[PDB]
């Protein structure tokens, strides 16, 4: 007869087994969640990047009105162009 | 794990046929459910970054 206190033993000793072999598959899982998270916040970012337009450099020889400037830009042509209100 | 070895022999009866079996089960069944769970979320996470 195999004694009760070997049965709890070895029921314990199989029970935490299964709970350090299920224990590495979260932490492997948890590992994968911590990079995909970093890299779907940098996918994000791109993606949200890529749209987005840039704006001529210019300099600003006079000011006509108040909603009036003359700006000339690098590229050597003068316009005559608004402003911003909040500026 | 002393503490858990004098527990499982000095209670051999009054820990495991109660106690121990059921707080595994219902450790076992929680983390099945949070594994379902994230590898879900990690699918479809996966197939909005590609």
């Amino acid at each position: 007869m195999a004694d009760p206190r070997d049965k709890a033993l070895q029921d314990y000793r199989k029970k935490l087994l299964e709970h350090k072999e299920i224990d590495g598959r979260l932490k492997e899982l948890r590992e994968q969640l911590k990079e995909l998270t970093k890299q779907y916040e940098k996918s994000e970012n791109d993606l949200k990047a890529l749209q987005s337009v840039g704006q001529i450099v210019g300099e600003v020889l006079k000011q006509l009105t108040e909603e009036k400037f003359i700006v000339k830009a690098t590229n050597g042509p003068r316009y005559v162009v608004g402003c911003r209100r909040q500026l | 794990e002393q503490d858990g070895i004098g527990e499982e022999v000095l209670k051999m009866s009054t820990e495991e046929i109660i106690q121990r079996t059921r707080l595994l089960d219902s450790e076992i069944k929680i983390m099945k459910s949070e594994v379902l769970r994230v590898t879900h979320e990690l699918q479809a996470m996966k197939d909005k970054i590609k």
